[PDB]
């Protein structure tokens, strides 16, 4: 009775200070989800854990085609206050934002395997480190990055990393990247100095002007989209894009960008960008835009 | 219902344990769980491989020298990890990433690292996330991801974008063609039907036309081009940002 349920607890892969206090149908459920990840893994293939689990901006979720999150890494603690027994087993559409559903599905199904998409989860840790009752659970956006593979049933392998609140950072930022604000539209409202010994512009002249003029062609779509996202979930990440620079030529960016609510009414105030140079600049020779004149 | 979670829970216990499905007779609860704790007494570097095409490697802080660089390296790479071991971080990354390379591998402010560098694999370099933390030594995780040319006009027609494939198509410069109107190189005969175009993309916003004049090369020759055009919005505000054009030859 208590005394073999009690054991299946001490053998699931878990430290026997949180697998000792789960009810039975919770050491069913993560029972059943080990084997069927086990199942799998002996698909995909064919101590250091710490190393590759610390190291990690995110956390690994291997979802089954009908929405069960059979597996979920411990780190997912760190980055949502949910921990792995309270979530492992369950569905995925249980926790996360119901606009975000249908992409959630659409991404389980199947022919390319690759996904790459933003969803919203729900949190319960605050920016202090102190962990908050399920009730009082923010939505926080998650780039997930995996892959569809079919074993034996379909599943959903991908890693989600949080977007870094621009407020809340914890990470040397490098001085090939600088910050920038922004209206809803995308226009500049604040420059970093920093943009001038990157890029060439001088941040005043840049105010008021939409940056949809500033990058190239090129990448038109594949803004778009991000901005679309950065307004329907309030975080993105953007791709490899070319901004034009001030004298000719262009720099490699991507871009984190995160809607900043005003904390006292409660409206989106602006947008903060984080904006990463990935390279000097390329084709300085050649002008595409009319202010490279 | 409780009872029927449970024993939906037990029963798929019993599908997953091998040696219990083999058996005829649905043991009682009591033995299909000893059974699962022998099952799992007796019993994820490739999970991020999978999710991410990341590999894991440990670089001094000081020298640059990678101490541990995981086979994954060679998916991901395509590099030996003779090829990374007994190596610095500097020889394996682009030659204008080392100023960030140092500057994230300095120990002397700082703890958590997060940059993205060109890596090089196989002269082909690929952008690569590294994310990792400080033990001195940074242990990392890095993870994978001319017969037309394309023009950008205000609502008036002045070239505000102009790509490098114009030198091809119209042997002009970009800085001939920006600042300029695009019906200043238009034959004056096609000139009212490249304005009704322009008349018809701002009307018709999101939707696509597409006339065909007689351009005015650097030559003075008129080449018949197709420049096919659409109105582009704002996801936000549906300003009209500009108008984007791929003019085409022939
Ligand atoms: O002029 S830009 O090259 N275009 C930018 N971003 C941009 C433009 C249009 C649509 C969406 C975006 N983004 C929102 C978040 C991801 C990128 C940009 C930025 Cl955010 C900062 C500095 C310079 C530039």
């Amino acid at each position: 009775e208590t005394e073999v349920f009690y054991e299946l607890a001490h053998e699931l892969p878990l430290p026997h200070s949180v697998s000792s206090h789960l009810d039975k149908a919770s050491i069913m459920r993560l029972a059943i989800s080990f084997l069927r990840t086990h199942k799998l893994l002996s698909s995909v293939c064919s101590q250091m854990d710490n190393l590759y689990l610390k190291a990690l901006e995110g956390f690994i979720a291997v979802v089954t085609q009908d929405g069960d999150m059979i597996f979920l890494s411990e780190n997912i603690s760190k980055f949502m206050g949910l921990t792995q027994v309270e979530l492992t087993g369950h569905s995925i559409f249980d926790f996360t934002h119901p606009c975000d559903h249908e992409e959630i599905r659409e991404n389980l199904t199947l022919v390319s395997t690759e996904r790459d998409f933003f969803m919203r989860m729900k949190c319960t840790v605050t920016n202090r480190g102190r962990t908050v009752n399920l009730k009082s659970a923010t939505w926080k956006v998650l780039h997930c990055t995996g892959q569809v593979r079919v074993y034996n049933l379909s599943c959903l392998i991908i890693m989600c990393e949080p977007i870094q609140h621009p407020s809340h950072m914890d990470i040397p930022l490098d001085s090939k990247t600088f910050l920038s604000r922004h209206s809803m539209d995308m226009k500049f409202t604040y420059c970093d100095d920093r943009i001038l010994e990157l890029i060439g512009y001088h941040p005043e002249e840049l105010l008021g002007r939409s940056a949809y003029e500033f990058y190239h062609a090129l990448d038109s779509e594949n803004m778009t989209k991000s901005h679309q996202n950065l307004c329907t979930k309030g975080q993105v990440v953007s791709g490899q894009y070319r901004m034009l620079a001030k004298h000719g030529g262009y720099v490699w960016l991507e871009t984190q960008g995160t809607v900043i609510y005003n904390p006292r009414n409660l409206q989106p105030q602006c947008i903060m960008c984080v904006n990463y140079v990935l390279s000097e600049i390329e084709k300085n020779d050649v002008v595409f835009s009319m202010d490279q004149t | 219902r409780r009872r029927n979670k449970m024993t939906a829970y037990i029963t798929e216990l019993s599908d997953m344990v091998p040696t219990c499905s083999a058996l005829a007779r649905k043991p009682d609860k009591l033995t299909i769980l000893r059974m699962a704790v022998s099952h799992m007494k007796s019993l994820l570097k490739h999970l991020i491989l999978e999710a991410a095409d990341g590999f894991l490697f440990i670089v001094s802080c000081e020298t640059g020298r990678v101490v541990y660089v995981s086979d994954s390296v060679t998916p991901v790479l395509n590099q030996p990890q003779s090829e990374w071991f007994g190596s610095t971080l500097y020889d394996q990354v682009h030659p204008d990433d080392v100023d960030k390379l140092r500057e994230q591998l300095s120990t002397s402010e700082n703890s958590r690292r997060s940059f993205i560098c060109r890596m090089r694999c196989g002269p082909h370099f690929v952008v690569v996330h590294c994310t990792g933390y400080i033990k001195f030594c940074l242990v990392a995780i890095g993870r994978l991801q001319p017969t037309e040319f394309i023009s950008r006009h205000n609502i008036e027609g002045i070239f505000t974008f102009v790509d490098h494939r114009c030198v091809a198509t119209v042997g002009y410069q970009p800085q001939e063609l920006l600042g300029k109107n695009i019906v200043e190189f238009c034959h004056p005969e096609d000139q009212q039907l490249l304005r009704d175009s322009f008349q018809q993309v701002v009307k018709l916003k999101g939707q696509v036309l597409s006339v065909m004049f007689r351009f005015r090369s650097k030559t003075r020759e008129w080449l018949w081009m197709r420049t096919s055009s659409f109105t582009f919005q704002n996801p936000y505000s549906d300003e009209i940002e500009y108008i984007i054009c791929t003019n085409t030859n022939v």
